[PDB]
């Protein structure tokens, strides 16, 4: 559904995923920062698009980035 | 090199990154990650916050340029 | 008091002081010099 | 006599506006005694109206067919009291406001937390600056020549 | 300017404020609102008290002495309240401008003396002249202090300066009393005094 | 020194070595140094023109009021139709000549060596325009007498100049306003003040 992307400006503060209410994100090891971790987005099918991840990305503009795309029943957040 | 690679701690620096809030604005380098594998070591501290109420951001060495002052 | 003057210098208190003084100025001008459409001095 | 407008000192409908407003204020004047506060205030407003109309007559205002003063802005020397002299009078004050504000923001710019000086207005600083905008048309001109009016990008 | 921690205060039993150490000439600790909590605010209010006191003493004299030597020590004075309506050898707005130009000189020298403690002591025309006043508000010069009484021990000077402002405070009170009297009452102040001394009961502020 | 009101320090951007300083710049106009230089030359020229003005008004009105010559009032003096020449020609001639004067003064202010070096022909006089100073040109054309041959060590002369000129400028503003609300000459207003000083002032104009 939605296309979440994490760019290489991430500092690995784990706010993107601790804010994400649908388990879309997960921190993985990395070698590009002092924290040695970066966020990944495997479960984009569970992405609703609420952008709580990028409302918590403390960078110049953003490192995590949500692109609104094909909306399915779970990205639209329907219990019916 | 083990000696510093980037600007000095306190060197007021300009941002050449086009997507940042402080583009073509000066800053104040508070730290430079001397690890020669990180992509954006230059920790800058600006005076005025961005839209997310943040005054600091990591920048690269090529995305930064020190002023003549 | 230093803090009372710090509060009197705050933006709304100083704004209402400034605009009360200004409004009294323009009011007394439009009472002493009412109904004014043209500047007749060196006209 | 320009733009097809007769002056107000020799207009008929302007005097008719005068007479009509005076009769309107006199119709509201035959309901009180001629020595009480309402009648005195009505007579004061009446004299105010009459002097108003006579002043608009004597300044050379141009009253159209509707009988109201039509201001001329084109730049006619007879009608610089309409726009150009009060326009300069405006721009002098407006640039005063802007210049004292700009010199204030530049004054607090070298502060540790400048924003608190925009909330808590430093009245001594501004008051020392509040008269510095009296000379704005020359100080601003020099700041433009010296390069201090407009900032540089870096 | 020596402190007196156990001086008599305006309101005995109360603790006077910290910014009134007893140093000043006549500080009985009367500052409930805190209008002199700051040091510089206190230094300004001191000279304000001093000059309000002195102007009010000159005012009380020029009100009551022309009203005492008019009702009994027979003279001819118009009044103190309606003296501004009387006419003289100058237009009313003219001599106001003249006394403004002449008083503003001295008051600007005072402004300088308050901002800079010693700046205006040299006569600008004759710099050999001088005012030998170290204390702000008390210029020890010839035109002000020719008799040499404004000098000496700081304790005698302090008791003399509190004598000064003690007379001046009730002078202020007396002048605004004459104001409120000539407003509430029709006649003048000394006539009000005689009407009070005739019947202290049925002569007061109360009329109903 | 004595700077224009005691109790105030002079601004640090002007002090001492300047023609009659006295430290009066409360509105921060001489804060920038080149602005101060331009304003110094402006002041000197303004004061000298104003001094010539006060002389040409006071002298003419001494001749007029006493009755030595039937010269016109300063107020109504511009519309005198001269027989040999017209005002329409005089404005143009003034424009030409005072342009050759003031533009030369300017090009010296921005470049002091100018007007005397190369191709600056003024009837072969390319030496009297040496300048020697900003605001104090010197030379046989401009100071024939040469009372102040030196100009840096002539602080007394320049101080006298600038003080008399500040006072002449203030007197010219006096002539401007005093004779726009009273519509007489300065000498008339003076002898009106020297008859009954306490009854003929500015505020005795109702
Ligand atoms: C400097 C300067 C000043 C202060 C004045 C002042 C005056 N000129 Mg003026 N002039 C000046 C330079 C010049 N004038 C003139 C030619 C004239 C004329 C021809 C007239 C004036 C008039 C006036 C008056 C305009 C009101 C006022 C007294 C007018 C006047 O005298 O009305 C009372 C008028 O008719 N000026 C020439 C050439 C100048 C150079
Ligand atoms: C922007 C549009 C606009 C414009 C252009 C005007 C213009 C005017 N209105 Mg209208 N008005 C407007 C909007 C507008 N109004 C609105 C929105 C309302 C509803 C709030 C009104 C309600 C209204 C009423 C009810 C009245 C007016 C009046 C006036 C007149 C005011 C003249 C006056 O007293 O000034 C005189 C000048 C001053 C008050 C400024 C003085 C400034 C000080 C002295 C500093 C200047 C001196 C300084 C030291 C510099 C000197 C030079 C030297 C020292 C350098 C003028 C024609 C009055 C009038 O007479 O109508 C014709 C009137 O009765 N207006
Ligand atoms: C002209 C007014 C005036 C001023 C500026 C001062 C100033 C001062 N006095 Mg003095 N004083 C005055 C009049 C004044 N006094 C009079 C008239 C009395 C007798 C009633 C006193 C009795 C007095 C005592 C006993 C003491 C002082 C002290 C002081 C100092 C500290 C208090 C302070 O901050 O006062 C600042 C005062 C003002 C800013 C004036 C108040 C203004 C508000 C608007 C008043 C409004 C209410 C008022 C009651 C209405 C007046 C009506 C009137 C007709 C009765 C300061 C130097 C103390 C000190 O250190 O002594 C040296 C002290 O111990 N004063
Ligand atoms: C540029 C013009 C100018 C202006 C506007 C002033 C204005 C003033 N001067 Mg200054 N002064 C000037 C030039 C000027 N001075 C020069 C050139 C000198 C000679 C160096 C002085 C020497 C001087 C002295 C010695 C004193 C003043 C004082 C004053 C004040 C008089 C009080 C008042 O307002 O009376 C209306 C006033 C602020 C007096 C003052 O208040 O002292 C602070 C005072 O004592 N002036
Ligand atoms: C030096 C101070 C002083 C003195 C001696 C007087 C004296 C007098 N006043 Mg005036 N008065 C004063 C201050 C003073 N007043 C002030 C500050 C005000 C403004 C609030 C007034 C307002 C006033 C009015 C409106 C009237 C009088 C009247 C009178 C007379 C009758 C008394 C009366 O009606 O009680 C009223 C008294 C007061 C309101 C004063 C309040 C108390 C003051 C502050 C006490 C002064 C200090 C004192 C010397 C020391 C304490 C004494 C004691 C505790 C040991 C009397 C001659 C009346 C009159 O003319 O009748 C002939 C009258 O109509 N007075
Ligand atoms: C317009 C004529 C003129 C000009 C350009 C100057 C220019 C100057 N004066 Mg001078 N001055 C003048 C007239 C003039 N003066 C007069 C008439 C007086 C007597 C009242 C003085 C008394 C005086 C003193 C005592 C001092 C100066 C000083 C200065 C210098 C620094 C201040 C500054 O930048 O102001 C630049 C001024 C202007 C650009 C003119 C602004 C005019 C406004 C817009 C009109 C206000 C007029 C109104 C009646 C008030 C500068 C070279 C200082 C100095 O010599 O030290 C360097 C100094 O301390 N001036
Ligand atoms: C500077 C200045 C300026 C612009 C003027 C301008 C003028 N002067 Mg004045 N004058 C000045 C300084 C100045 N004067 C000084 C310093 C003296 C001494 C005189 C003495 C003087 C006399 C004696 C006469 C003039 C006259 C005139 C007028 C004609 C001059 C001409 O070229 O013919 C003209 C209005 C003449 C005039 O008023 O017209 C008849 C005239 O008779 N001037
Ligand atoms: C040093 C310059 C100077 C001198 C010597 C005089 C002298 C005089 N003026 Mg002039 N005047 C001047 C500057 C001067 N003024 C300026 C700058 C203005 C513009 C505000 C005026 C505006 C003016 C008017 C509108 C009138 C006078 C009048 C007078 C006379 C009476 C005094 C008076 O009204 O006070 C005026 C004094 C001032 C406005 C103060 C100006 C600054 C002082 C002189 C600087 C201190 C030295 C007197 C002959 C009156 C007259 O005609 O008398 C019969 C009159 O009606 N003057
Ligand atoms: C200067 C003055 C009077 C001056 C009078 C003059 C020149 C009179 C001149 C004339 O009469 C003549 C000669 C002749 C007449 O023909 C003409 C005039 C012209 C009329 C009065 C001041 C009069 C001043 C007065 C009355 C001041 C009262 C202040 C009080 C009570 C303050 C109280 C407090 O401030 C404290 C002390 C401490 C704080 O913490 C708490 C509070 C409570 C706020
Ligand atoms: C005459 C007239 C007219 C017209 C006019 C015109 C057309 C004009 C134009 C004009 C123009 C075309 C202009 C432009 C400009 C530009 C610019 C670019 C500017 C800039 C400026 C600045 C920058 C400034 C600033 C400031 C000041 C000085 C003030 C305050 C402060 C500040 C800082 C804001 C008419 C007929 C209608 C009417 C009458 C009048
Ligand atoms: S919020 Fe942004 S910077 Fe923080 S861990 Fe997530 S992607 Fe990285
Ligand atoms: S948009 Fe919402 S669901 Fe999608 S990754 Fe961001 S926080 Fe998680």
């Amino acid at each position: 559904s939605h296309s979440v992307k994490i760019y290489d400006t991430c500092i690995g503060c784990t706010q993107c995923v601790r804010a994400c209410p649908t388990d879309v994100l997960e921190m993985i090891p990395w070698d590009g920062c002092k924290a040695k971790q970066i966020a990944s987005a495997p479960r984009t099918e569970d992405c609703v698009g609420c952008k709580r991840c990028e409302s918590a990305c403390p960078t110049d503009f953003l490192s995590v980035r949500v692109y609104l795309w094909h909306e399915t029943t779970r990205s639209m957040g329907l219990a019916y | 090199k083990p000696p510093p690679i980037g600007p000095k701690r306190g060197s007021k620096v300009k941002i050449l990154r086009r997507e940042s809030y402080w583009f073509k604005n000066v800053g104040s380098v508070v730290a430079v990650d001397q690890d020669p594998k990180t992509r954006y070591p230059v920790v800058v501290r600006f005076a005025k916050v961005n839209y997310a109420n943040i005054s600091t951001n990591n920048y690269a060495l090529d995305e930064v340029e020190e002023v003549a002052a | 008091m230093r803090d009372l003057k710090t509060y009197l210098s705050v933006a709304p208190v100083l704004s209402t002081l400034w605009f009360g003084s200004l409004a009294g100025l323009l009011i007394e001008i439009n009472r002493l010099f009412p109904d004014a459409l043209t500047f007749p001095f060196f006209s | 006599d320009i733009s097809g407008l007769t002056p107000c000192k020799d207009s008929k409908q302007f005097a008719k506006r005068e007479k009509q407003q005076i009769k309107k204020l006199e119709s509201s004047l035959k309901l009180y005694a001629p020595e009480s506060a309402p009648a005195l205030a009505l007579n004061a407003q009446i004299e105010k109206t009459k002097r108003r109309f006579d002043n608009y007559g004597k300044y050379g205002l141009l009253c159209g067919s509707d009988g109201l003063p039509h201001l001329i802005v084109n730049g006619d020397q007879r009608h610089w009291g309409e726009f150009i002299t009060p326009g300069i009078l405006f721009l002098y004050i407006a640039g005063w406001i802007g210049w004292v504000g700009r010199s204030y923001l530049i004054a607090i710019s070298g502060e540790k937390k400048p924003a608190m000086k925009e909330i808590i207005i430093d009245v001594p600083l501004a008051s020392r600056i509040i008269f510095r905008g009296f000379i704005w048309p020359v100080a601003a001109y020099r700041e433009f020549l010296n390069g201090d009016l407009i900032a540089k990008d870096v | 300017v020596a402190a007196d921690p156990d001086r008599p205060i305006w309101f005995p039993g109360s603790t006077p404020p910290e910014w009134l150490d007893g140093s000043l000439p006549g500080d009985f600790g009367f500052d409930p609102l805190g209008l002199s909590s700051d040091p510089d605010s206190l230094k300004w209010n001191v000279q304000a008290e001093i000059v309000h006191c002195r102007w009010a003493m000159l005012g009380a004299a020029g009100i009551f002495i022309p009203e005492f030597l008019t009702k009994i020590g027979i003279l001819n004075t118009p009044s103190w309240y309606t003296a501004g309506e009387q006419e003289y050898f100058t237009d009313k707005t003219t001599l106001f401008v003249v006394e403004l130009i002449l008083i503003g000189w001295a008051e600007g020298r005072r402004w300088a003396d308050i901002i800079k403690p010693g700046s205006v002591n040299t006569d600008p025309v004759f710099p050999n002249n001088k005012l030998t006043g170290t204390d702000v508000g008390y210029p020890g010069g010839l035109w002000f202090d020719p008799l040499g009484w404004g000098s000496g021990s700081p304790a005698k000077l302090k008791e003399l300066r509190t004598k000064e402002i003690k007379n001046g405070r009730l002078a202020m009170l007396a002048v605004m009393g004459a104001w409120f009297q000539h407003i509430y009452t029709g006649t003048g102040p000394i006539d009000n005094l005689f009407a009070h001394l005739a019947d202290p009961g049925h002569a007061t502020i109360f009329a109903a | 020194r004595a700077t224009w009101l005691p109790g105030l320090n002079p601004p640090p951007y002007l002090d001492g070595n300047l023609a009659g300083d006295y430290g009066f710049d409360p509105l921060g106009l001489g804060e920038d140094p080149e602005s101060l230089k331009w304003y110094v030359q402006a002041e000197l020229v303004h004061s000298r023109f104003a001094m010539l003005g006060v002389a040409g008004i006071l002298f003419t009105d001494l001749l007029r009021t006493t009755g030595i010559r039937n010269l016109p009032v300063w107020y109504e003096a511009g519309a005198v139709k001269f027989d040999f020449a017209s005002t329409k020609t005089l404005i143009v001639v003034q424009f030409l000549l005072m342009g050759f004067a003031e533009t030369k003064r300017y090009m010296d202010f921005v470049s002091p060596g100018s007007q005397a070096k190369e191709g600056s022909f003024f009837f072969g006089l390319e030496a009297a325009l040496e300048g020697l100073e900003p605001g104090y040109p010197g030379g046989p054309l401009l100071n024939p007498l040469g009372l102040a041959k030196d100009v840096q060590n002539a602080h007394d002369w320049k101080l006298k100049e600038i003080k008399n000129g500040r006072l002449a400028m203030m007197a010219m503003l006096g002539f401007f306003v005093q004779a726009s609300v009273t519509h007489t000459g300065p000498i008339d207003n003076l002898v009106e003040h020297l008859s009954n000083p306490w009854h003929k002032t500015i505020i005795q104009t109702l």
